[PDB]
């Protein structure tokens, strides 16, 4: 697709309001030795306090809050930018950072119980326990092929979850050359992030007595695949969205909520 | 319309109590007493509350004791026939309707059913119990509360309620050693308990004796 954007006022505006966030020199912040410490640690992302975001910008924690992709996004820009800018040698390892939350939600803490459509595209907080957990997969992100017959090698590049809505253009394995010569596929030039599903459950303690009880679905990426275990008590916070079903000619109407963690906690 | 006149003047006749007496269980040589304890207990009382405070049930409820061959089964089976609204179940097992509610899928017709037991489907009318000994602790426990509380609760699967058992109970039952004991008192001689006897208004004991002509006068009926 050759569709590019030349302009656009609401994203530019943001993405140098987090600039203008992350900058902490005429300031007491801290977030700069933060990202040493990520830096000195290998690891690729920071948790940064809503509190905080909300006292410094208001606005712009409102958006977020209300809003979560397009601001998350321009935060992961944002991100990218500064750690290049202290260390772009570093920056040359990972593809692009992520961010955490943390602080008082708010009216948004919300429990398994409460969750509604109201809430949807927005950043949640829920506290429960944690039932069923999944193995470890691998999922694959950049396929590298080498063909024998005429000693070439191409690179296919895979976007499945980057984009809201995928078509079957992608996702298609390559194994034949143009002139149908085979291919072998290569694992070690290719690359792979891990995946996991996890399931929680409102705390019996305090879901109402008699009731029955009420769990959510969720989705732990490449960075959190071992921090949670079944039979454990916590907190995470995450985008709340729905799951676009594969296609189809009659449709019910009823799609399936699953929350997308960002931050999860050993309370 | 008429019937009613008709009624009317059954009561104008001044036997009619002894008629209704006798009219009870045609089948059943004898036991004079206990047909006309039952007859209170058919026509039953008046329950009184003043206020929302003090609750007094008009419900009278009748206990069987007997040796084996009295007939106790078949004055149960008479009342359930007169009676517009009964309910007939066993403490042995295995009954049509059990003595305790419960959730489940119902096997024929396949939905997710409450089944409540026999006594609150009962509601305004009569429970009869067999075999009252045989029961199992859930049936005591659940008897017990519905004859003290006249209410029935339930937690289950998720469900929490509480229903009415504005029921009249009559039970029968057999002796701990299989023969009455007339040196022991009626708590030692049955294996029932003391709150449960204390319940009921109207404890009646059959006791088989040999005598010659009520013996000879039952063969021939
Ligand atoms: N007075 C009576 N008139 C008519 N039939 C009688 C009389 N006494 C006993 N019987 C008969 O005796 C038989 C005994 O069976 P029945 O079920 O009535 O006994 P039961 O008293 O309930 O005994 P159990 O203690 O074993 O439960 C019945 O067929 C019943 O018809
Ligand atoms: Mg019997």
């Amino acid at each position: 697709a050759g569709t590019v954007v030349l302009d656009d006022v609401e994203l530019r505006e943001a993405q140098r309001d987090y600039l203008d966030f992350l900058d902490d020199e005429e300031d007491q912040g801290i977030y700069q030795s933060k990202v040493r410490e990520l830096i000195s640690d290998n690891q690729y992302r920071l948790i940064v306090n809503v509190n905080d975001l909300r006292r410094k910008n208001e606005k712009r924690a409102n958006r977020l809050l209300n809003n979560a992709f397009e601001e998350l996004v321009a935060f992961q820009r944002a991100l990218k930018d500064f750690v290049a800018s202290i260390d772009a040698t570093y920056a040359k390892q990972y593809e692009e950072f992520y961010v955490g939350l943390e602080g008082s939600f708010g009216s948004k803490h919300v429990s398994p119980r409460t969750l509604t459509s109201c809430f949807l595209s927005c950043v949640v907080c829920v506290e429960g326990i944690v039932t069923k957990c999944s193995l470890v997969r691998p999922k694959v992100v950049r396929s590298v092929h080498y063909c024998p017959a005429t000693k070439k090698t191409i690179e296919r590049r895979y976007s499945d979850l980057t984009t809201l809505v995928a078509f079957p253009s992608s996702s298609v394995y390559p194994t034949k050359d143009e002139e149908n010569n085979p291919l072998e596929t290569e694992y070690g030039l290719s690359v792979y992030k891990d995946h996991q599903t996890i399931t929680i459950q409102e705390m019996p303690e305090k879901a109402p007595a008699g009731q029955l009880p009420r769990s959510v679905d969720v989705i732990l990426d490449d960075d959190l695949v071992d921090k949670a275990k079944p039979g454990d008590r916590v907190q995470v916070v995450g985008t709340y969205r729905c799951l676009p079903g594969k296609k189809g000619g009659y449709t019910s109407g009823t799609f399936r909520t699953v929350l997308i963690a960002c931050n999860v906690k050993q309370m | 319309d008429e019937d009613v006149k008709m009624i009317t003047s059954l009561s104008k006749d001044q036997q009619i109590g002894e008629k209704i007496f006798a009219s009870i269980a045609p089948s059943i040589y004898g036991h004079e007493d206990i047909k006309r304890g039952l007859a209170l207990a058919l026509f039953g009382g008046e329950p009184k509350n003043p206020g929302g405070k003090h609750k007094v049930r008009g419900d009278i409820n009748v206990l069987l004791c007997g040796d084996p061959g009295t007939a106790k089964s078949q004055f149960l089976k008479y009342i359930e026939k007169v009676s517009s609204r009964a309910i007939f179940t066993t403490g042995q097992g295995a009954s049509a309707v059990g003595l305790t509610a419960y959730v489940q899928r119902h096997p024929v017709s396949r939905e997710w059913t409450l089944e409540a037991g026999a006594l609150v489907l009962a509601d305004r009318g009569v429970c009869l119990i067999d075999e009252f000994d045989k029961m199992n602790d859930q049936d005591r426990t659940s008897i017990h509360e519905a004859m003290e509380q006249q209410s029935i609760s339930i937690s289950k699967a998720g469900i929490v309620t509480s229903l009415q058992a504005r029921c009249t109970v009559i039970a029968a039952a057999n002796p701990i050693g299989g023969r009455y004991d007339p040196s022991l008192t009626f708590s030692e001689n049955v294996d029932l308990t003391e709150p449960i006897i204390s319940r009921f208004d109207i404890l009646c004991v059959v006791r088989d004796t040999v005598d010659p002509v009520q013996d000879e006068m039952l063969a021939r009926f």
